[PDB]
């Protein structure tokens, strides 16, 4: 299960 | 064990052809199980294994819905980074990432991946300690500090630690069988000529997986050569590996020398020579 | 940083003249990911061509492989035409069918 990316 | 899930995360913008193009790729054991890829004709979370064929809809639904807002989120994060450099618009851009975990045979976490590249420069890693963040410039220290502030990285160990690990023991037991399939390479030496009597013996290793693999040509029992020719492993296109490693020799003494191949899926090292017909 | 793609041309098997195989070429290695790749038949681009999907290794360097089935004889020659912004003329990999 993909992780949810954080916004840089 | 040890086992590892990872997914890598590709996003390159591409002005006047549109949206960033944007794809999501999982590995299990390096093996590709999942992908996602928003230049597919519906872009969607795919099944790249047939042991993932097992998931039923709502798996494929959720992840979609994850790469889809992650989509949107590295389309705006092309923008951003943009700005962190004050670079001008309209060129290619392009973001990475690989992030995921290993664990031992015991079930516990042995290391997690979290590692950011910018037009294929190393950006932002998350450290060993599962805490800190390593920043390899001053923009990448921008995203440093928001995520310091955000707490990001409790959030994202909690993904490694938790989700990523259990997910993948998840995935294990439906791949089990087909991720531990081994094939053993096929070796022969083939023998050319060369101006000044001298011949070039090449031993070839075909059809084997997975892609590690050791040829060495020895003269006498050393395991020895140093100068050889080797070329990188290579896919054969139906799944397997191919590689080959020569030496120049002289005429006369091609049957001194002697290839090995080992291979995780032998027995015992393969060992070969010239074998003039 | 770009990094200009690795070339390699072969089959998938053996070449065994009047048999069918497939012919390969393999690029890795290369950043960024935009490349062009044709397969040629006597200086001629093929237009049946494939490729795999694409995908990037630890390094953050791409690679695919374009193929196509071919049949190959004694006098045919083949080779890869490989274009990517690092390099400064396209690059041409002939096959040999013993490499």
């Amino acid at each position: 299960a993909v992780y949810n990316f954080a916004t840089m | 064990g040890p086992h590892s899930l990872r997914y890598f995360v590709t996003a390159v913008s591409r002005p006047g052809l549109g949206e960033p193009r944007y794809m999501e790729v999982g590995y299990v054991d390096d093996t590709e199980f999942v992908r996602f890829d928003s230049d597919a004709e519906n872009p969607r979370y795919e099944p790249r294994a047939r042991w993932m064929e097992q998931e039923g809809p709502e798996y494929w639904e959720r992840e979609t819905q994850k790469a889809k807002g992650n989509e949107q989120s590295f389309r705006v994060d092309l923008r951003t980074l943009l700005g962190y450099y004050n670079q001008s618009k309209g060129g290619s851009h392009t973001i990475q990432v690989i992030s995921g975990c290993e664990v031992g045979s015991d079930g516990r976490l042995l290391r997690g991946y979290q590692q950011y590249a910018y037009d294929g420069r190393d950006y932002i890693a998350l450290n060993e300690d599962l805490k800190t963040w390593t920043a390899a410039d001053m923009a990448a220290l921008i995203t440093k500090h928001k995520w310091e502030q955000a707490g990001e990285a409790e959030r994202l160990r909690a993904y490694l630690e938790g989700t990523c690990v259990e997910w993948l023991r998840r995935y294990l037991k439906n791949g089990n069988a087909t991720l531990l399939r081994t094939d053993s390479p096929k070796a022969h030496v083939t023998h050319h000529s060369r101006p000044e009597d001298k011949v070039t013996l090449r031993c070839w290793a075909l059809g084997f997986y997975p892609a590690d693999i050791t040829l060495t040509w020895q003269l006498n029992g050393e395991e020895l050569i140093q100068d050889m020719e080797l070329v990188e492993t290579r896919p054969a296109g139906d799944g397997t590996f191919q590689k080959w490693a020569s030496v120049v020799v002289p005429l006369g003494k091609e049957q001194y020398y002697t290839c090995h191949v080992y291979h995780q899926g032998l027995p015992e090292p393969l060992t070969l020579r010239w074998e003039p017909c | 940083i770009q990094r200009t793609p690795k070339i390699q041309v072969y089959s998938r098997h053996p070449a065994e003249n009047g048999k069918s195989n497939f012919l390969n070429c393999y690029v890795s290695g290369f950043h960024p990911s935009d490349i062009e790749v044709d397969l040629l038949k006597n200086g001629e681009r093929i237009e049946k061509v494939e490729h795999s999907d694409l995908s990037f290794s630890k390094d953050w360097s791409f690679y695919l492989l374009y193929y196509t089935e071919f049949t190959p004889t004694e006098k045919d020659e083949y080779a890869c035409r490989v274009n990517h912004v690092t390099l400064s003329q396209p690059k041409i990999v002939k096959w040999d069918r013993d490499m």
